[PDB]
């Protein structure tokens, strides 16, 4: 859901959509994330990892 | 690049009034 189920009914929502508001919301664009999304997604695996 | 992106227009705010 995002943040949307801390604050009222839960909303469901793509994760990379997520982190596409995410980063909207510092001031990075969305194109970053839905262009290099593999590179974003490897490392945050290597990080959990 | 963009993985799940799908077909579609988009529409122009100036092409209607010129032509
Ligand atoms: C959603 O994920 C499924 C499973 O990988 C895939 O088959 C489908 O094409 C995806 N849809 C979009 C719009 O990316
Ligand atoms: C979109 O159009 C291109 C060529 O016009 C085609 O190769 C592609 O498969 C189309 N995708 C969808 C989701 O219709």
């Amino acid at each position: 859901s995002g943040w949307t189920f801390g604050a009222g009914p839960a909303l469901q929502i793509p994760f990379p959509m997520q982190m596409a508001y995410r980063f909207n919301g510092i001031g990075v664009t969305q194109n970053v994330l839905y262009e290099n999304q593999k590179l974003i997604a490897n490392q945050f695996n290597s990080a959990i990892g | 690049v963009v993985i799940g992106i799908v077909n579609n227009t988009v529409y122009d705010p100036l092409q209607p009034e010129l032509d």
